RNA sequence: AUGCGCAGAUACCGGGAGGAACGCCGAUGGCGAAGGCAGCCACCUGGUCCACCCGUGACGCUGAGGCGCGAAAGCGUGGGGAGCAAACCGGAUUAGAUACCCGGGUAGUCCACGCCCUAAACGAUGCGCGCUAGGUCUCUGGGUCUCCUGGGGGCCGAAGCUAACGCGUUAAGCGCGCCGCCUGGGGAGUACGGCCGCAAGGCUGAAACUCAAAGGAAUUGACGGGGGCCCGCACAAGCGGUGGAGCAUGUGG
């Protein structure tokens, strides 16, 4: 694959409004991606999961999507 | 009866049966079918073949309303999922695009002893 | 057959039409290793296909067989509970086996008193496609369809 | 099959109510003395780790009793009640089936307040301190950031220990301090007494009588309605038979 960290420069992963970055961390089913895939560290992924959830409650990110072409 | 050129094909594929409902673009039923709706009874209604018959029945019943293409939406994981899908493809009635939208609680109600055996 | 695949035992060409398929059919006619008496019958019966139709016996023969080969049949199977007649494709070598076996059985089911006749009239009724052999053959094929619902078990 | 459906159910779309639980992240992860703790947000609040080497000056350890906390189920009063589900009502199954499977269903599961105080409450391993090779994975600090250096979590395993299995700087090693506990099996966590509890019951806890054992770990077998991989006319595939008749022969009676 590729690692979703390897696609970006400095981003504040506490910034729960940056949908353009934040969104690249969800699956196509819109679920928080595993670290296997995100390429973040434990500490980081802990803060990400927290920020994404916030985005979600705000309406700026999905809780789920339907899988396309199954 | 009304003309509906295209719309939606819902496959509800359970372990015990497969039902197919076909709807207009807004999701109002046009026709339906199932393993019981074909001749089968009880256990056989499961079976990939029942699924086929049912999908085909539902499609042919629906082409009657001049329906010609559909979006597919599958729900469940069950002996007959993909036969129902291949059947709509092979039914004529052009398959625009398949989506799986099986529901899943974001951890919700305690399940029946049957679906809990993993403690 | 635990170890091997077993070679399709290879037969000795027909000393009169030059056909392995024929010997095969002669053997199926044979009782208690009376191969002589058996061939008398097959040939006397080819006699009764001229004496009754314009075309060549080897041709009626080849054809009768063709009609009697089944394409699907039910094989029995273990599942959690009781058993399932599972339809599946019938391999070429077996198709042949079954055809001949059935022709000979169907033949000796007929009413006419002398063997070569029975063999012949059955051969004839088969290429026309209406012998009791082609019957107990559509019975198989039909029955494999009845059970089309269980064709997801074929090994 | 019971059951539900033409008083139109199942499937499908839209709106609403409600209760309970938080998918992915999620880990071999973290936190807490234990029980235990998982959507998100605020506020109130406990513990703890590192660096600086600044203050006090042995103020320490442990801890009978006391007091507090303590999963589930259960109890009381009042709410709540979606889904699940002892009991219970049915349907199957069965030799029977007061069960396993299926359809229903009350207590209960949920909240508040008050009880109960139990457990395979487990690392089945009390608490503190000092000492005794290393390797590798990991969470979380600091540094001069290959690495070095604290504090957690793991595995492998120096020395050593152990009946063995194992343990091994997270000791079951080498030592000190203090607490708790054991003293063959059954009778019995029973009786009695006391204490506690609204009750259920809890804590404490015998005796007569009786047994030659009860036990732990590992060994070789054998066995499994355990797993892998093999074979035989073992099954399948065939072809001809016995079972039926008459008789021959052996046998039971």
């Amino acid at each position: 694959k590729a690692k979703v960290k390897a696609t970006l420069g400095e981003f504040d992963l506490r910034d729960y409004r940056n949908v353009e970055v934040l969104k690249r961390f969800l699956s196509e089913t819109g679920k928080i991606l595993p670290r296997r895939r995100t390429g973040l560290s434990a500490k980081e992924q802990r803060i990400l999961a927290k920020t994404i959830k916030r985005a979600r409650i705000l309406g700026l990110l999905p809780f789920t999507e339907k899988l396309v072409r199954k | 009866k009304r003309q509906v050129a295209s719309g939606r094909a819902y496959i509800h594929a359970s372990y015990n049966n497969t039902i197919v409902t076909i709807t207009d673009p807004d999701g109002n039923p046009i026709t339906w079918s199932s393993g019981g709706v074909i001749g089968y009874k009880g256990s056989r209604k499961g079976t990939p073949y029942a699924a086929q018959l049912a999908a085909l029945d539902a499609a042919k019943k629906a082409m009657a309303y001049g329906m010609q293409s559909v979006d597919v939406i599958v729900r469940g994981t069950g002996a007959g999922r993909e036969q129902a899908i291949r059947a709509l493809q092979a039914s004529g009635l052009q398959v625009k695009s398949i989506v799986d939208d099986t529901p899943v609680p974001h951890n919700g109600c305690r399940p029946k002893k049957k679906f809990r055996k993993a403690s | 057959a635990r170890r091997r695949r077993a070679e399709v035992r290879q037969l000795q060409p027909d000393l009169v039409y030059g056909d392995v398929l024929v010997t095969a059919f002669i053997n199926k006619i044979m009782r208690d290793g009376k191969k002589n008496l058996a061939a008398r019958i097959f040939y006397d019966a080819c006699k009764i296909i001229q004496e009754k139709t314009g075309q060549e016996p080897l041709k009626v023969f080849k054809q009768a067989v063709e009609n009697v080969k089944p394409r699907m049949e039910v094989r029995s199977r273990r599942v959690g509970g009781a058993n399932y007649q599972v339809p599946m494709e019938v391999s070429p070598r077996r198709q042949q086996s079954l055809a001949l076996r059935w022709l000979v059985q169907a033949a000796n089911q007929r009413p006419e008193r002398r063997a070569a006749v029975r063999i012949a009239h059955e051969l004839m009724d088969a290429a026309e496609g209406k012998g009791g052999a082609v019957k107990k053959k559509e019975d198989v094929e039909r029955m494999a369809e009845a059970n089309r619902a269980y064709a997801h078990y074929r090994w």
